[PDB]
């Protein structure tokens, strides 16, 4: 209806309608809500909407109507301001101020309308940032003389300092030149001694809380930037750590500040300084003791009932804790009047460590593992927090995770290992009771037993190989009688999960006790028959486990056994592995293959091969057999899941034992690649009578995966070869011819992306050697490809990663295989690399900038020939504009490293004259001039016609300091920076590109 | 819950799917236990899923006697049906479903669960 | 019922919006359409405590979708800011997002989700998200697509504004499911519409549902 009246600019503004769209927008429901939305969303973006910000904050009745106003005013302060006359600059600038005078000297208003009045800060910082000081120098004089008029006005005045202080020095990185942040902030540094004076007046003379807090929260800004001297060669230490603790409205913002204090940079040399630092700390503690909770507090009930700030209380506190201990707690060591001081502290910290909250006991885990560091290396210092660590022990054991958890689980297990180190009696003890508890029943639960195994497992390898021969008696003996107590199926499979689980994480005493673990792998074999969820799984993980640690012990003949103990696996291997699914049947001749790789005899090793993969190759040959005999056989779905079952024991195989493979992929090598061949006929055959939707189908699918599991086989072969002659002689030419036409003439949805990182693979370990095989995969494997993935970003996003890793290899190994394209197709090459520059993705992005890098050092090492001179001629600004539209389009920044990288090579080879034509064509400069000149003139016009907004002077500053920074990628990429603040705003000063 | 006056026949998990006509693809409506509930008033079956995490129904209909379970193409362990009335969200409504399992065996056993509470439904 | 407005901010990309639609719908959008400006949306979680209906404001991470951008904020009582555990610069941006938020609400719970978890090469680990530490938000590793944590931001948020801490989602009660005849004079549609259905392949066949 009515609503989109306020985008008619022909007309006057309607303020009542404005306010009505607003009202639908933040109020409204559905329909209404949503077409409010477009309606204001194209107001705001209208170029001419500022002129009407005026007439808004006049006549509105509407606080959310005055907010996107002011949005409206920050888009053309931010933007377009040096544009505007001074007259207008001074008129804007006294509107702004005047409307956040009168709304503050209205108490009403101030109470009421904050988001309004914070609103308007920033407009005014934004207008500090582009007028102040050189247009404004009068501004912190006048807001210091406002601020005694009015608290209102006062407090207000430090909420504006504070978003001030965060623009110019916590923010002003990404948002400015490096030349007007300097400026900006070194304004601040000259004037502050008079902002500091103001700040330290409302503090001592107290009152307003609201002031007060207002001005803390300042103060907490400021402590990232100013010098030490205004914080203690003042009172304002003693303040804070006494006066603001004391009052709950005051005392979470100076908590932040004194954890900011307490990373002021100090000097280290001086004894009035360190006991200052001591004092507020003391201040601090005492007035939480006397004013909050005592040391002996449950903190964890408090932040669990979740009273007001609580959490937010205690979170701060952990912080300060932490931050200031972690710095300073050598000076509360030696003195022993500060010694209760030090073990209070730490004792808070031991209580916060109890709360039930991730992220909170992250913090402190993190001092606690700094202090424990510091106790095993630091001499005369552990007995001092022997009681501390003693509690640690606790809550560190009762909070373990699973290891999946690896970074956290990492934390504590280093944690626990240094505290075992610093007390392995007090460990054991803690440990042997919590296990007493599980066996009593009074903390029995399966989170428990398994967070207990988890924690016994951590230490392993802390304590002398004779105490943890007792103590892992002691555990296996409980956990045992643990397991027999237990009723059910549940129960006992939680305990013998969790015995399976210690075991596996004591190597050392398998290693002294074959007798025990021969009984370990016998009973874990056992558990590969029980098909109560999780068992099969675990049993499994657990042998592969030990095989990795204890492999030696399986390959030699233990004394009193008539074999190496692999030979009686591989005996038993049917009947061991017959209720395991296919995955777990992998786990296990994957496990296998690691103990035969232990075999350093070539005979012995490739006779256990053999005799490992006997059920396997005996398949494998009634299948070729049969397969063969009647193509038709493949059409079997319950064949097609055997053969490629078969294909993945093989890689299991493979991936343990790597060259040592061999022989195995010798057995089955051409049959293999014939099997490949037949079942791509069949993909094809079923493509054609079903349509793409057969490779949705599950019986192609089927067929699919042998493929790929081909492809997996001979990648993990190769990958890990040492015999690249074998390789060249044996592998290769058959594998191309099996892989590479198939690849090429079928459709785009049949091909596999997997023969992409085969042939990568391929490359890579023997690229080299294969000059004509590079071609020929060029050649099946370029165009096809490359016409799949440059229609848009999203489609065949495998097909796309792996294509740029193969053009990266092969322009690293075999750059010869390009210089073999014929123009045309080298052309659709350098096509392909800045496609890649304009994908989001950062795979392909990042392969992409890469290749280019590498391929002008492929050209620049061929010298002064044809090839590279004509590179130069054809390419050399295509890649210059290129790297600049991905700089400079604000849609690819997490590639600005590698971009920086490339412009900074491309310019630096013409300003060292390494180009040996010119780059310009005859008649489009005088004859002699040098490529320097030219690339200055092609960039400037390039860089004008693109952002028309700038000046010629500030795109000839701009790349006079790009040219002479061409060695300096730190500088050159500032300098890269400022342009990206510069084009976004009008009237960037020139002068910035000279910043040192 | 609104559950404590049925029994629990049959549970599964599974990944529900409805079909959008306006686009031809699937989009998931849940994942979580499929269960059959048989009403102990009525001896009604009906098929009652809800979503992990939040419990949320992704799936609440009777198994009328007269839906059919059909193959997708695409999958071993699936089944497509027409139910004529779903009231997972409130109002009931038409969909084409699909629901998938975590194999082959599980999908043939709903198959069989399927059928016969169309059986006890029909009485 | 009482309802909440919660704004949902962070890098274009992030998965905001997959994640709400997977709340509202059960649904996993794969395709990337950037949101433009905000898209709202009514959530409701049952609770011990009854229901709770969160206004969800979606808004655009991409600069030039942005809108109102700071606008949307106006009277949120609660937040998420979401990240990409996959790629480095969504992280290095949420402290522009956090302070663009706070700004406009001063005293707000917000919990930051790390979202992606599901995928195997994570860019942002674990030991550099530490952000939410000084700022007191709650922190998820979270993944739309899996389900990893999927309920945990809301949960927290739930128990934050309602202002227990033992709040829990509840089974959302379910009502007996109507009979009805089917209609002689639709039968050649579902044929039809069944037809369809049946042709088209059941996405993410690998997965283990
Ligand atoms: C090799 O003597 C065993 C080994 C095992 C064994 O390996 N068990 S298990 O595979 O982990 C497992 C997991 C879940 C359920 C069931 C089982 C059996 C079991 C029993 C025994 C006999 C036994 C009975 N008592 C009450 C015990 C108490 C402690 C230990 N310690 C142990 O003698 O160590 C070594 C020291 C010198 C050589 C052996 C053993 C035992
Ligand atoms: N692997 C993975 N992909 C995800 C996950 N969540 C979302 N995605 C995908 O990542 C993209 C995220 O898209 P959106 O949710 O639209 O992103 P957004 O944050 O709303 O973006 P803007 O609206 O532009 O701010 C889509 O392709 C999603 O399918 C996740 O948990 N894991
Ligand atoms: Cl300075
Ligand atoms: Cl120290
Ligand atoms: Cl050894
Ligand atoms: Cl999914
Ligand atoms: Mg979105
Ligand atoms: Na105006």
């Amino acid at each position: 209806g009515s609503m989109e009246g306020i985008l008619d600019f022909s007309n006057d503004l309607d303020i009542a309608l404005l306010d009505q769209v607003v009202s639908t927008f933040y109020q409204g429901e559905g329909v209404q809500q949503k077409q409010a939305q477009e309606i204001l969303t194209k107001f705001q973006d209208n170029p001419d909407a500022w002129e009407k910000v005026d007439q808004i904050l006049q006549f509105s009745t509407n606080p959310q109507s005055k907010f996107i106003a002011l949005s409206i005013l920050d888009k053309l302060i931010t933007r377009k301001w040096k544009l505007l006359p001074n007259d207008h600059r001074i008129g804007i600038r006294n509107f702004v101020v005047g409307m956040i005078i009168s709304m503050c000297q209205d108490d009403e208003v101030f109470k009421t309308q904050k988001n309004l009045i914070n609103k308007s800060d920033l407009t005014l910082v934004q207008i500090l940032k582009q007028e102040w000081p050189q247009n404004w120098p009068e501004f912190i004089p006048e807001l210091i003389g406002s601020s005694s008029s009015s608290v209102n006005v006062c407090e207000n005045n430090m909420i504006v300092l504070k978003l001030l202080s965060e623009e110019v020095f916590d923010f002003s990185a990404e948002q400015m030149t490096q030349a007007k942040a300097l400026h900006l902030k070194n304004s601040m540094s000259k004037e502050f001694e008079q902002i500091f004076k103001l700040c330290f007046q409302v503090l001592e003379q107290g009152s307003s809380s609201s002031l007060i807090v207002a001005t803390l929260e300042s103060l907490l800004r400021y402590l990232h930037w100013i010098p030490y001297r205004y914080i203690y060669e003042t009172n304002i230490l003693e303040l804070l750590s006494t006066k603001f603790m004391t009052s709950p409205d005051t005392r979470a913002i100076t908590l932040k500040c004194l954890t900011e204090v307490s990373n002021l940079k100090i000097p280290q040399d001086n004894d009035l300084i360190k006991r200052q630092t001591v004092l507020f700390f003391q201040n601090t503690l005492q007035q939480i003791a006397t004013s909050v909770m005592p040391v002996t507090a449950d903190l964890k009930a408090t932040y669990a009932n979740a009273n007001g700030n609580d959490q937010s209380f205690l979170q701060d506190l952990a912080m300060f804790l932490t931050t200031y201990l972690a710095r300073n707690r050598a000076l509360l060591e030696s003195d022993e009047s500060l010694r209760e001081l030090l073990l209070n502290a730490h004792q808070y910290l031991i209580q916060l460590s109890k709360i039930e909250e991730r992220e909170l006991f992250k913090t402190t885990l993190d001092y606690w593992h700094n202090l424990v560091a510091d106790l095993f290396y630091e001499p005369l210092k552990k007995h001092i927090y022997e009681e501390i660590c003693s509690q640690l022990r606790l809550v560190i054991i009762e909070n373990m995770v699973r290891p999946e958890e690896i970074q956290l689980y990492k934390s504590e297990r280093e944690v626990l290992v240094y505290l075992t180190h610093l007390n392995v009696i007090d460990t054991e003890e803690i440990m042997i009771s919590k296990l007493a508890r599980q066996i009593d029943g009074s903390e029995w639960s399966w989170h428990n037993i398994n967070t207990l195994s988890w924690a016994i497992g951590s230490i392993s390898g802390t304590m002398s190989e004779d105490t943890e021969k007792r103590f892992v008696v002691t555990v296996i003996k409980d956990l045992l009688g643990l397991c027999e107590q237990k009723r059910g199926k549940d129960n006992k499979a939680v305990v013998a999960r969790d015995i399976m689980y210690v075991v596996g994480e004591y190597p050392r005493f398998l290693k002294a006790h074959w007798n025990f673990l021969r009984t370990v792998i016998l009973k874990l074999f056992e558990f590969m028959h029980e098909t109560h969820e999780g068992v099969q799984d675990m049993a499994c993980d657990t042998f592969i486990k030990i095989v990795q640690k204890c492999k030696y012990h399986f390959v030699i003949q233990q004394p009193r056994e008539s074999e190496p103990f692999i030979q009686t696996i591989i005996r038993d291997i049917q009947k061991t592995t017959a209720d395991l699914q296919p995955q777990q049947v992998h786990t296990f001749y994957k496990a296998c293959g690691i103990i035969i790789s232990e075999e350093r005899s070539v005979a012995e090793r490739n006779r256990l091969l053999s005799d490992l993969m006997q059920l396997p190759n005996m398949a494998w040959d009634t299948i070729v057999e049969q397969s063969t005999a009647n193509p038709t056989l493949l059409l079997d779905s319950e064949t097609v899941k055997i053969i490629a079952n078969i294909i993945k024991t093989n890689v299991a195989v493979c991936t343990s034992m790597g060259a040592d493979f061999y022989p195995q992929l010798g057995h089955i090598y051409y049959n293999m690649l014939q099997l490949y061949r037949a079942v791509s006929s069949m993909i094809s055959t079923q493509v054609a009578a079903e349509g793409l939707i057969a490779t949705k189908t599950p019986k192609v699918r089927g067929l699919r995966t042998i493929k790929k599991e081909i492809l997996k086989l001979v990648e993990t072969y190769i990958s890990k070869a040492r015999n690249l002659d074998d390789v060249v002689k044996v592998l290769v030419e058959p594998l191309l011819n099996a892989v590479l036409e198939d690849y090429m003439n079928n459709v785009p949805d049949a091909r596999d992306a997997e023969v992409l990182n085969c042939m990568t693979t391929v490359v890579e370990k023997v690229g080299h050697m294969i000059p004509q095989g590079v071609i020929l995969i060029l050649q099946s494997v370029f165009e096809c490809t490359l016409d799949m993935i440059n229609k848009d970003f999203t489609e065949y996003p495998e097909h796309r990663v792996e294509f740029y890793k193969l053009l990266k290899v092969i322009n690293e190994k075999s750059f010869a295989a390009f210089l073999e394209l014929p123009p045309a197709a080298f052309k659709l090459f350098v096509d392909a690399i800045c496609w890649a520059f304009k994908h989001n993705n950062r795979d392909v992005e990042v392969n992409g900038l890469q290749i280019a890098l590498d391929l002008v050092k492929n050209i620049e090492r061929m010298g002064n020939v044809p090839f590279a001179n004509e590179f130069h001629k054809n390419y050399f600004f295509i890649f210059v504009s290129e790297t600049f539209f991905v700089l400079t389009d604000s849609d690819h920044k997490s590639g600005f490293s590698k971009q920086a990288l490339l412009l900074m090579k491309l310019i630096s080879l013409v300003y060292d004259n390494k180009i040996s034509v010119p780059l310009y064509q005859e008649a489009e400069v005088p004859q002699g001039t040098s490529n320097q000149v030219y690339l200055s003139q092609y960039l400037a016009n390039m860089l004008s016609n693109a952002f028309p907004h700038l000046t010629s002077e500030q795109i000839a500053s701009f790349l006079s300091a790009l040219t002479k920074q061409c060695k300096d990628l730190v500088v050159f990429k500032g300098t890269l920076r400022d342009f990206l603040v510069q084009i976004k705003e009008v009237g960037g000063d020139p002068t910035d590109y000279l910043f040192a | 819950t609104m559950e404590e006056d049925e029994e629990v026949l049959y549970k599964v998990r599974a990944k529900l799917f409805r079909f959008d006509a306006d686009a031809k693809e699937w989009k998931e409506r849940g994942t979580g236990d499929c269960k059959f509930l048989k009403n102990k008033k009525t001896n009604k079956v009906r098929i009652l899923m809800r979503r992990d995490k939040t419990l949320k129904i992704c799936a609440n209909h009777i198994i009328a006697p007269e839906y059919t379970l059909k193959p997708n193409v695409g999958s071993d362990r699936s089944w497509v049906y027409a139910c004529t009335a779903d009231i997972a969200e409130g109002e009931a409504e038409a969909f084409t479903f699909a629901i998938r399992f975590g194999s082959k065996e599980n999908a043939d056993k709903f198959k069989e669960e399927f059928e016969k509470a169309q059986e006890i439904n029909k009485k | 019922e009482v309802q909440f407005k919660l704004v949902l901010v962070g890098d274009g990309g992030t998965g905001k919006t997959t994640f709400v639609k997977r709340h509202l719908t059960g649904e996993f959008e794969k395709k990337y359409v950037a949101t433009l400006g905000v898209e709202v949306h009514p959530l409701v979680f049952h609770t011990n405590r009854g229901p709770i209906k969160f206004n969800v404001w979606d808004t655009a991470g991409l600069e030039k979708f942005g809108g109102l951008r700071d606008g949307y904020y106006i009277q949120a009582q609660c937040a998420i800011i979401m990240f990409d555990v996959t790629s480095r610069v969504t992280y290095k941006n949420v402290p522009n997002w956090h302070r663009d938020l706070v700004r406009v609400c001063e005293n707000i719970p917000i919990v930051l989700c790390g979202n992606k978890v599901d995928i195997k090469d994570r860019k942002v680990k674990a030991k550099s998200i530490v952000f939410h530490r000084k700022k007191n938000l709650q922190y998820y590793d979270i993944s739309a697509k899996s389900n990893y944590n999927f309920e945990k931001p809301f949960l927290w948020l739930a128990r934050k504004l309602i202002g227990d801490p033992n709040l829990e989602f509840v089974a959302m009660p379910a009502a007996a499911p109507p009979e009805v005849v089917m209609d002689p004079a639709l039968a050649a549609q579902y044929e039809h519409d069944l037809e369809v259905a049946q042709t088209t392949a059941l996405p993410d066949e690998d997965d283990d549902l």
